[PDB]
């Protein structure tokens, strides 16, 4: 499969994320994604083909993972939107105020901007800190997603946020919104994975 | 908030 950063992917036939990052680690291909989308040796599959494994994820606590992805898979340095893309040129974290945008399998892309940084979710399993919120809107599905500055600067994947019954928070106010995510830096290092860029 |  053709890895391009939002796009759908299933875990062991059960639930659904999207793509994050494509990346590398020495000749392995992956893909940094949430770490709440699945465990360790979770098998990954993208239009119903298998394409890799969860290598490593941390969650809760922190929410990330890489997922290793098998030979044939064709790494871009791309993230969706719509029918285009936008090309990742780097990991530059950007500042509060700065615009962002955010791309997944259940909403599309959407755009907005950083509100806070450090913050921390309690989720059911437990709190994740040191989140960075926007108000771009997300839903159900979305998780894993890239999170990204028109310019080309990957931020993040997407965490979590502020659902509301319709399973997104994209029919309430920019202002109302909670949308987090984990902050691609630190998951880069500690996997010692290296970003595709273009 | 949940996760996603």
């Amino acid at each position: 499969a053709n890895i391009v950063g939002g796009i759908e992917y299933s875990i062991n036939n059960a639930s659904l994320c999207s793509v994050g990052f494509s990346v590398t680690r020495g000749a392995t291909k992956g893909f940094v994604t949430a770490g709440h989308c699945g465990t360790v040796n979770a098998t990954a599959r993208i239009g119903g083909a298998v394409v890799g494994t969860f290598a490593a994820r941390v969650f809760p606590g922190n929410d990330r993972a890489w997922v290793s992805l098998t030979s044939a898979q064709t790494l871009l340095p791309r993230v969706a939107n719509g029918s285009s893309f936008v090309t990742v040129r780097g990991s530059t974290e950007a500042a509060v105020g700065a615009a962002v945008c955010r791309s997944g399998r259940t909403t599309g892309y959407q755009c907005g901007t950083i509100t806070a940084k450090n913050v921390t979710a309690n989720y059911a399993e437990g709190a994740v800190r040191g989140l960075t919120q926007g108000n771009a809107c997300a839903g159900r599905g979305d998780s894993g997603g890239s999170w990204i500055t028109s310019a080309g600067q990957a931020q993040g994947v997407m965490s979590g946020g502020n659902v509301q019954s319709n399973g997104n928070n994209c029919g309430i106010p920019a202002s109302q919104r909670s949308s987090l995510f984990e902050r691609l830096q630190p998951i880069l290092s500690q996997y010692g994975l290296s970003l595709v860029t273009g | 908030a949940a996760p996603l």
